[PDB]
């Protein structure tokens, strides 16, 4: 959708696509001396949005490259006789699996792979599950179908939809016409808000005694401005107000920080430390004592399942005959 | 050429030869006269000689097995601080027909025949290679270790079936390449480490190795006398005519051939070398080692003038390959070689 | 190279010899030419601009082709006397820590031989060393200009084996083969070698001296040598050639020769010698291609001396210099 | 065009090449590939592009000289005089082309009374299964299961073709795989001497262009001409691959490639065109580590490609016994030859007699009996059934292609025996070498069938109950119980009991394989 | 593609170099020491020749290893923008063939002609190498030619030259570790072999600590040039004197007290300066001498840190080289003793860690 | 094979799908001999639009 909306945009996966590359090549015709260049997925789109899919199977050429091209958004290639520096000013819009195929809570870090060097160049990180909601399914079952239906008669979902033609013209009329930048009142509240945002994190790099795989540094502020700027210039303002930052620094709080700090976390792994001092390995529980032993230390039972689920995923607890005992395997 | 022509009018000299070779210690007087500025490794002398004088050349077309390789392979294992490749130098500058090629210096398409256009007319298709021009003659190859598999592939059949097959665009053909090998190798690790097995040390590939007829493992035994005797020989440092026609009248006027007895010396031998070399840790034997044999013993009945062999060349090939490996000193049970 | 602008390759001219000044002049060499600068007329292909253009060459008509070594670099001086033998002649090489100027004797020694060659590394491997074919004529690499002369190479660890087994070839057997497609011949290279390393019984067995350069840092060496780069620095000069051509050429004349005597005392040496090599078993190589190095070098210092038969200082030196490789 | 043979070469020289040229009604002859006979005349015929350098030419007997404004100059005094360069070439010219050594009906046609009284002799024996063995190879000691299995592929099967455009094959494709020195090559040679087209290839010696074809432009007229690659020239014969393992992948590929579609098209240079290639591959290849690895599989013995290695009909495996009595046995024949250069070998018919009986026989399509359709059924079934657990594994591992590799072989002694039909005695001798030819892994039998009967109580017990299960102490008492009818003893009790406790122990502790619970 | 110099080079001298040290780029903040090393490169040492040939180096080179976000890059693109010949390749932009130079078998003749690489091209210019790291090993062996004597040899049959590559290389490399960590010793988070880093004159670690004061300063600092608009520009719209006019955004008020310099003026002092000619004095040789064997003694001294580089025989020419640099700074006709010692403190900064 | 004179030049890059009204047309340039070693087509004109 993004790539259909953007009056410029590009689509592509890891590897580059069928017959075009990631990045720009240059080569030397032998029978008429001529620097040919040729056009890259980055390289083909300027003021574009790139989406980018499978983003893990990069090759090593293109991930060296990719660090310039989202840091200073050129490219430079050298060869014999010849030194270029290729202009790309794209947006990044990228999509990743988990490192084990799906997400595990209770691990917390080490399921993403990427090194906090890519990481960092980011704006804003979105971690999304597939949470158990038993009354959740039969809405999004009974949305599909009602779209299903409704897509053979009436492209009118919502009553104050833009029209993709008017909605891509509108865009492309508010970033041609004007630019916004901050305003100080705004800018103060700002830099208090990332002094503390930086201070929490250091304290929770302390306290936990481990490395933070998503790190909050300068390019973080400076993507909250931006992203405070953008909202600004949806509206043609030629300067932003204390709202814009408010919003922004939410959006940037529920992404970023939720991705970071990835109570109840931490009370699931108190719970794993529980259990696996209790469980003993070859014999067998039921799990009514245990749903007993920890509902008297007053913990929630959606935890116990949740961890009961995982261990099972894992696969160091099984079934009996009767589901009502279970037994420890490794 | 010449060998092919009856110019030996110089029945003197005929006489002589003959007159000579009935003499006991003759052979010896031969290892002695192949080189004079070498030292005192007889055994590799008297392997060279066997070299030059050649087995003979049957044939077994009406059989269907094909050609039979009556030549003779030689390898010679051993430290760079050795006189083998002294030996390879005197050894192409002495015999007509010879090439000499050293380690990764030459390719696959090197040796055999390669595609050719003539810089002068239109076309030359195919162009022959190192190992064809020393079609029945001497290729002495150095530094063995570093070729690579693809040009050994081509040694592999070069080495048993005396022809080379070439099949490319516009191009089949069959060629002869009848060749006799002188190789020399190195330990690993440039040392004969004795904790190490010798197939550990050499490491060569079975196929390769079997095919050779005599291995010359090089060792440092220091010998007072050794070392007296070489300082002495190479400080003092600072009739090859009636070799060159007697080695020509043997190689060109006589046929071996062997009896009963010999066959049967033989296969005890064969017996024997395959009992001994079933232990893990020492070369394992092969029916070709049988053959090796053969040729061994055609070769000395060559030396001797005689169209008959007899029992003591089988014996003294067999003395030949079991000195040639160290079989002798090295442990059965253990693969390493004691003094 | 010196006189080439900034950025730029240097420009190549083509000249024509005449009858007595034919075989004057090989490849690699550096030479002074007095000739007359004409054209010729050219008839050939279409070209843009109409007119009568031409290609210019030269007519030739004339054609002009102990001792201190090093002396900027201090210390070293046993390895600049095994130098100096190995220049003069009857394969060295050194190892050395980082930082130790081992570049700049294999320059020298480059800049000072009539006949020399220097390698940098992977700059000249493969066709650069051997030779190749080029419209048909041969045309060789550094091992063949530099025939009997001397050639130097330098970080010999980081050459590619193909070289490296090309360059044991030379030093062993003296002479190079070639069996590719198109390629088939045997070339002449008599020429003696000194490599430079960073830290093997290849370099052992096959070369003949080996030099370790450690750097202990001792304060009263390493103040020195301070005192001595700034002075170098500083008054362009070292503190207080071609006589040394001339002496080396004069020198090369001669042939010593040993007598049957000395022989008796070198053999109770070399015996001696691997006795105690027998009794420290920590040693690692002794064999009669060391008595052969020991010998060359003596006959290296009677020439030196010009005396007719070979004495025992030249004995005893070549003994020292040797013990001190070693140690 | 001709070449020199083999035969005639001298010293270190390539043969030499000569261009032959057919008139009228001897055009018809002389195929790509042959080995012929030619008699006619050499002439030269002249050529252009010989002298880069001035030589003889020709000129006018007339003394004529130039005049002024007319002087004759280079190219008008060269043209006045009617000067040509005489450049020459040899060309032979063939009058007659015969084969230097020489549709069943025809060929019966062309036999003598005598040679047919031949065939017909060497046609009712049965010794011809076991004299042919012997007359190919006299000098090869043992393998008759190979000697069997390349004449097999030699005799060859039919070919098909079902009615929905598929194709199905009639060759047979044998792979020999041996420790050294098992005379392994020495097979490749006799086929290659035997076989009147035949062509024998090394790894890596054979270049993708030498295989296959190649496309060249006609010398006068503006079509195209094509030149045949080993595959080509050995149509409707046997390929010997020598050293299999060497060959590159993408050869492999193409090889595979003529192996399934029996057809190799070209795309090349204007020509688009498709060749049929019906050959029957032999080849031969050395185990990964140089020597036979009795326990494991053929699969992981050597590097071939899946693919293949299902193509291939017959896999044969040689080992090397280290210390028999066989050792005496071929050493007796080793020396016989060489003391013996031609005199120790007693043949029973000579190769052109094999050759004639080969072609008759080659002619022949028998049909499959209705007998034969159930007799086939039920011998894969058994064969199949042989795969159960109950026995050690197998090197191979049985499909449909043992089937249809079953049927050809069957086609393939018929056509050996000239009978019209397949017999059940061909059947049998099929599936009797296609069992033979399957070799069983060697490490261990009882253990498994122990555990696996453990296993099978253990699951019935959780899987017909809901409630409790039983122990350890349990299962060992059931088992004994159950064995109670087979042992006749106390002493062969308890030893049985010892046995099965220290299996259990070692199947709940190393193996993992059963769960251990406490109280 | 002179009053003023001379007035303010003999009123300023040390001034000279502290601020053009201090307004090297207003656009990052802090790291004075690397602002100080980037400023020895663009003005550089002085190239020697003597009577038998030998040839002396006189560049400088430099090797920064930091965490992300330390603005590496942004110094790389400034040095490239301010100097004269100035080339970016990065690690895997260009292999070791397109760097130096490679020979090709003409056509149209038949003859081997030389086609140049970077390092040749960029002949007394500059290189910049970003992620350093990442280039392979093959790579660096080929750099060293260029970096131990600056001349690249080339050879195969049928020609043979030795081109001239005199040039200076910047290099940003990332630690292996991804972060780098403070417990560990440098060596291990490098990961380069001695050679190579006694090939560099200069290492340089750089961190980013979390101190909330330092982060106030960092972010007012950002905010700051970020809200700074074009003069001559309506808002909202969409897209000599030797000292800057004084700005309060680019400045601020405190500042008023001092100024920055004019980047014209800036290089066209910086050109001046890289033709000047210093000599070196017989007052610091001794001193630097001794300077050098307190470190090689001190080599046992220093217990409670580790060294980030060895210190080989380069040490000495890279102090002299140094000390001509800073002399260079101030136009001058003799190297003095405050050069000597500014180059001593750069040293002990860069080689040793806590 | 089209044929662009004047403003036609440049309005087309390759990729472009593209609808074109023109007129179909041989080249002229003179009665010559036919070349190369295939001579089978007599009187043919290569065509254009
Ligand atoms: N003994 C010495 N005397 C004078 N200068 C030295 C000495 N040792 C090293 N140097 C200096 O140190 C530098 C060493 O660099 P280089 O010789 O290239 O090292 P390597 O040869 O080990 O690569 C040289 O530029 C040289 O000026
Ligand atoms: N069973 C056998 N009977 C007769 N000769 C044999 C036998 N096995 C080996 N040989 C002899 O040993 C040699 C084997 O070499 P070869 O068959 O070329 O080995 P490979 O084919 O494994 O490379 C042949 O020359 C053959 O004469
Ligand atoms: N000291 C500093 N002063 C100003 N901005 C900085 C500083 N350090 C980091 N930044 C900001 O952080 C970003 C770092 O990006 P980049 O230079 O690519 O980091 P790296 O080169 O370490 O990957 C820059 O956009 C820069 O604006
Ligand atoms: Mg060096
Ligand atoms: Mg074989
Ligand atoms: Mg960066």
């Amino acid at each position: 959708f993004v790539e259909k909306c953007s009056p410029i945009g590009v689509y592509t996966s890891g590897k580059g696509s069928s017959a075009a590359g990631l990045t720009a090549s240059v080569m030397r015709d032998p029978s008429s001396r001529n620097f040919i260049m040729e056009g890259g997925a980055m390289v083909l789109a300027d003021g574009g949005v790139v989406c980018i899919d499978e983003f893990d199977k990069m090759r090593e050429d293109d991930r060296v490259a990719i660090h310039e091209a989202m840091e200073q958004q050129t490219i430079s290639i050298a060869k014999a006789g010849i030194t270029t520096t290729l202009n790309s000013r794209c947006s990044v819009l990228a999509a990743a699996n988990s490192v084990f195929g799906r997400w595990d809570e209770t691990k917390g870090e080490d399921n993403i792979d990427f090194m906090p060097t890519i990481l960092s160049r980011f704006d804003m990180i979105f971690i999304v599950k597939d949470e158990h909601n038993e009354e959740r399914d039969v809405m999004l079952a009974k949305h599909v179908i009602t779209l299903h239906v409704s897509a053979l008669t009436q492209t009118q979902a919502v009553e104050g939809e833009i029209d993709l033609a008017k909605l891509k013209k509108f865009i492309a009329y508010c970033r041609v016409k004007c630019g916004p930048r901050l305003s100080a009142e705004a800018a103060e509240k700002l830099k208090n808000r990332y002094i503390i945002m930086r201070s929490g994190a250091r304290q929770h790099e302390r306290d936990s005694d481990r490395r933070s795989s998503i790190p909050i540094t300068v390019r973080q502020l400076e993507a909250i401005v931006r992203i405070a700027e953008a909202l600004s210039k949806m509206k043609l303002q030629p300067f932003a107000t204390e709202a814009d930052v408010e919003e922004a620094l939410r959006l940037f709080q529920v992404s970023t920080l939720d991705a970071a700090l990835s109570e109840d976390q931490e009370m699931l792994s108190r719970i794993e430390k529980q259990l696996k001092r209790r469980f003993a390995i070859g014999s067998q529980v039921s799990e009514h004592s245990i749903i007993k032993d920890f509902t008297k230390q007053k913990y929630p039972e959606h935890a116990i399942h949740k961890v009961l689920q995982l261990m099972l995923r894992r696969g160091e607890i099984q079934h009996r005959m009767q589901r009502k005992v279970l037994y420890r395997l490794k | 050429d010449e060998e092919a022509e009856q110019k030996l009018f110089s029945e003197k000299r005929v006489e002589l030869l003959k007159e000579l070779s009935r003499k006991p210690d003759i052979y010896e007087r031969l290892a002695s006269a192949l080189a004079p500025s070498i030292y005192e490794h007889e055994d590799i002398k008297k392997g060279i000689l066997l070299q030059l004088f050649g087995g003979t050349r049957k044939d077994f077309s009406h059989t269907g097995r094909g050609k039979f390789r009556a030549e003779i392979n030689i390898l010679l294992c051993g430290d760079p601080g050795t006189s083998k490749s002294q030996l390879l130098q005197y050894v192409y500058n002495l015999v007509p027909r010879g090439q000499y090629t050293s380690g990764k210096g030459s390719s696959a398409v090197g040796l055999t025949a390669y595609v050719m256009k003539d810089p002068e007319t239109r076309q030359l298709v195919l162009q022959t290679g190192a190992l064809v021009l020393s079609d029945n003659g001497i290729c002495c190859i150095d530094e063995f270790d570093k070729m690579n598999e693809s040009t050994r592939s081509v040694l592999h059949e070069v080495m048993e079936q005396q022809t080379l097959s070439i099949a490319k665009a516009g191009i089949i053909c069959q060629l002869n390449a009848r060749t006799s090998v002188l190789a020399a190798a190195n330990p690993i690790e440039s040392q004969w480490n004795p904790k190490k097995t010798t197939i550990e040390n050499i490491q060569l590939p079975h196929t390769l190795l079997s095919r050779f007829d005599l291995i010359f493992l090089m060792l440092d035994p220091q010998d007072e006398a050794y070392d007296r005797r070489l300082a002495h020989h190479l400080v003092a440092l600072y009739d090859m005519a009636v070799l060159k026609d007697y080695i020509a009248y043997a190689h060109s006027t006589i046929m071996p051939r062997l009896s009963e007895e010999a066959s049967q010396a033989l296969i005890e031998a064969y017996v024997d070398m395959r009992k001994i070399g079933s232990s893990r840790g020492m070369v394992s034997a092969y029916p070709r080692q049988l053959e090796s044999l053969i040729r061994l013993a055609e070769a000395h009945a060559k030396v001797r003038l005689s169209n008959k062999v007899e029992a003591i060349d089988v014996e003294e090939a067999k003395r030949l390959h079991r000195e040639a490996l160290k079989q002798s000193a090295t442990d059965p049970r253990t693969g390493i070689v004691d003094i | 190279s010196d006189q080439v602008p900034v950025g730029n390759i240097p420009r190549s001219i083509t000249v024509l010899v005449e009858g007595e000044n034919t075989r004057i002049a090989q490849p690699g060499d550096h030479v002074s030419v007095t000739g007359i600068f004409l054209p010729i007329l050219r008839t050939g292909f279409r070209q843009v601009v109409q007119g009568l253009l031409s290609e210019t060459y030269l007519e030739a008509h004339r054609i002009v082709k102990a001792a201190s070594i090093a002396p900027e670099i201090y210390g070293h001086e046993d390895v600049k006397k095994a130098l100096l033998l190995l220049l003069v002649g009857g394969n060295i090489c050194l190892m050395g820590d980082p930082g130790v100027a081992k570049s700049q004797l294999l320059s020298y020694i480059d800049r000072l031989a009539p006949r020399s060659q220097y390698t940098t590394g992977r700059g000249s491997s493969g066709v650069g060393l051997t030779a190749a074919v080029l419209r048909l004529t041969l045309e060789g690499g550094a091992l063949v200009l530099a025939d009997q002369g001397v050639c130097c190479i330098d970080e010999f660890d980081k050459m590619a084996e193909a070289d490296r087994t090309a360059i044991h070839e030379v030093m062993e057997q003296q002479t190079i083969s070639i069996a590719k497609a198109g390629i088939l011949t045997t070339l002449n290279a008599r020429c003696s070698i000194l490599a430079a390393a960073n830290p093997p019984a290849a370099l052992l067995s096959r070369f003949d001296l080996l030099w370790l350069i450690q750097d202990r840092p001792d304060r009263d060496n390493d103040l020195r040598l301070a005192q001595h780069i700034t002075y170098v620095h500083q008054h362009s000069r070292q503190p207080p050639m071609k006589l040394m051509r001339r002496y080396i050429a004069m020198c090369r004349e001669k042939q010593p020769m040993v007598p049957e005597s000395l022989a008796d005392y070198i053999t109770a040496a070399y015996v001696e010698m691997r006795r105690e090599a027998w009794a420290s078993k920590d040693a690692t190589y002794t064999s009669a291609r060391t008595l052969l190095a020991i010998l060359r070098l003596s006959t290296a210092l009677a020439r030196l001396r010009m005396v007719d038969v070979v004495e025992k200082e030249d004995v005893n030196e070549a003994i020292r210099l040797m013990e001190m490789s070693k140690d | 065009r001709i070449q020199e043979t083999q035969a005639e070469l001298p010293r270190g020289s390539i043969p030499r090449s000569l261009e032959v040229i057919l008139r009228a009604e001897a055009v018809e002859s002389a195929q790509a590939g042959d080995k012929c006979d030619f008699t006619g005349t050499l002439i030269v015929v002249p050529d252009v592009s010989k002298l880069s350098t001035p030589g003889a030419r020709a000129e006018t007997n007339s003394r004529v000289s130039g005049v002024d404004g007319y002087e004759t100059e280079g190219i008008r005094g060269l043209r006045a005089l009617g000067v040509r360069d005489l450049s020459y070439r040899l060309v032979f010219l063939a009058c007659c082309v015969a084969p230097t050594n020489p549709t069943a009906e025809s060929i019966k046609n062309q036999m003598t009374v005598k040679e047919w009284e031949k065939v017909f002799e060497m046609s009712q024996d049965k010794n011809l299964y076991h004299n042919l063995c012997t007359s190919l190879f006299p000098t090869i000691h043992g393998n008759d299961e190979v000697k069997r299995g390349v004449l097999l592929m030699l005799f060859g099967g039919v070919p098909k073709t079902t009615g929905e455009g598929t194709s199905l094959r009639g060759d047979i494709n044998v792979c020999i795989v041996g420790d050294p020195s098992t005379a392994k090559s020495q097979f490749l040679k006799h086929v290659e001497e035997f076989s009147p087209r035949a062509v024998y290839t090394s790894g890596k010696a054979s270049s993708a262009a030498g295989l296959t074809a190649a496309v060249v432009r006609d010398e006068e007229s503006h079509e195209f001409v094509i030149e045949a690659g080993a595959l080509m020239l050995a149509d409707n014969g046997v390929c010997c691959i020598d050293e299999f393992d060497k060959m590159d992948v993408r050869d492999q590929v193409a090889i595979h490639e003529a192996m399934e579609q029996q057809t190799i098209s070209i795309t090349k240079a204007g020509v688009k065109a498709t060749l049929n290639a019906r050959t029957s591959i032999l080849a031969a290849a050395n185990p990964i580590s140089g020597h036979y690895d009795r326990s494991k599989s053929l699969k992981q013995n050597i590097n071939l490609s899946a693919p293949i290695m299902s193509r291939f009909d017959l896999f044969f495996i040689l080992v090397d016994e280290c210390n028999e009595v066989t050792d005496y046995a071929i050493a007796r024949r080793i020396v016989d030859l060489h003391s013996r250069i031609e005199e120790s070998i007693d043949r029973v018919y000579s190769l052109d007699d094999i050759r004639r009986y080969l072609l008759f026989a080659r002619q022949f399509k028998p049909k499959i009996s209705k007998e034969s359709e159930d007799f086939i059924v039920e011998q894969y079934k058994h064969l199949r059934q042989r795969d159960g657990s109950g026995v050690t594994k197998s090197s191979w591992r049985i499909t449909v292609r043992q089937l249809e590799s079953m049927i050809r072989l069957s086609e393939a002694m018929a056509r050996m025996h000239c009978c019209d039909e397949v017999q059940p005695k061909h059947v049998k001798e099929a599936f009797r070498l296609l069992n033979k030819s399957i070799i069983r892994v060697e490490t261990f039998s009882e253990y498994c069938r122990i555990s696996n009967l453990i296993v099978l109580h253990l699951r019935k017990v959780e899987e017909e109950e809901d409630e409790s299960a039983l122990k350890r102490s349990e299962l060992v008492n059931w088992y004994l119980k159950e064995i109670e009818s087979e042992i006749d003893s106390e002493e062969e009790l308890i030893n049985k009991k010892r046995i099965i406790e220290k299996v259990i122990h070692r199947l709940t502790h190393y193996d993992h394989v059963l769960i251990e619970l406490t109280q | 593609s002179i009053a003023k110099i001379k007035k303010f080079s003999k009123t300023r001298s040390k001034d000279i170099f502290d601020q053009l040290a201090k307004s090297l780029a207003p656009s990052i903040h802090g790291h004075d020491y690397v602002k100080k090393a980037i400023l020895c490169l663009l003005l550089g040492g002085v190239e020697r020749d003597l009577e038998n040939g030998s040839h002396i180096r006189g560049d400088i080179n430099i090797l920064l290893i930091g965490d992300p976000s330390v603005a590496k890059s942004q110094l790389l693109r400034y040095v490239l923008c301010t100097a004269p010949r100035a080339i970016p390749t990065t690690g895997r932009g260009s292999s070791g063939v397109g760097l130096t130079a490679a020979v090709t078998t003409d056509q149209e003749t038949g003859e081997r002609r030389l086609e140049a690489g970077a390092m040749v091209l960029a002949d007394r210019g500059v290189v910049c190498i970003d992620e350093f790291d990442k280039m392979s090993d093959m790579d660096r062996t080929a750099i060293h030619e260029v970096m131990e004597q600056g001349r690249v040899t080339i050879a195969k049959a049928g020609i043979h030259a030795r081109l001239n590559a005199r040039c200076s290389v910047l290099a940003a490399a990332n630690p292996v570790y991804g972060r780098y960590d403070q417990y560990k010793t440098p060596m291990e988070n490098i990961g380069l072999q001695d050679s190579l880093l006694s090939r560099f004159d200069l290492l340089f670690i750089m961190l980013d600590q979390m101190d909330p004061e330092q982060d106030r300063e960092i972010s007012d600092h950002v905010l700051r040039m970020h809200r700074y608009r074009a003069p001559g520009e309506q808002d909202g719209d969409a897209m000599t004197q030797i000292y800057e006019k004084h700005d309060n955004l680019l400045h601020g008020t405190k500042k008023k007290k001092e100024k920055m310099v004019s980047a014209a003026f800036m290089k066209k002092y910086i050109h001046v300066a890289k033709i000047i000619k210093p000599v070196l004095t017989q007052e610091s040789a001794t001193y630097i001498a001794e300077e050098y064997s307190r470190l090689r003694s001190q080599d046992s001294m220093s217990s409670d840190t580790a060294r980030t580089s060895p210190v080989t025989a380069r040490t000495l020419e890279t102090l002299i080289r140094l000390a001509t640099a800073h002399a260079k700074a101030r136009m001058s006709k003799t190297v003095d003793l405050q050069d000597a010692e500014e180059a001593v403190e750069l040293v002990q900064y860069a080689y040793f860690k806590k | 094979q089209l044929y662009c004179d004047r403003y036609l030049c440049d309005k087309v890059v390759p990729g472009n799908r593209v609808t074109i009204m023109g007129i179909y047309s041989i080249k002229k340039f003179g009665l010559t001999t036919s070349r190369g070693r295939d001579r089978v087509g007599v009187g043919i004109r290569s065509s254009y639009i």
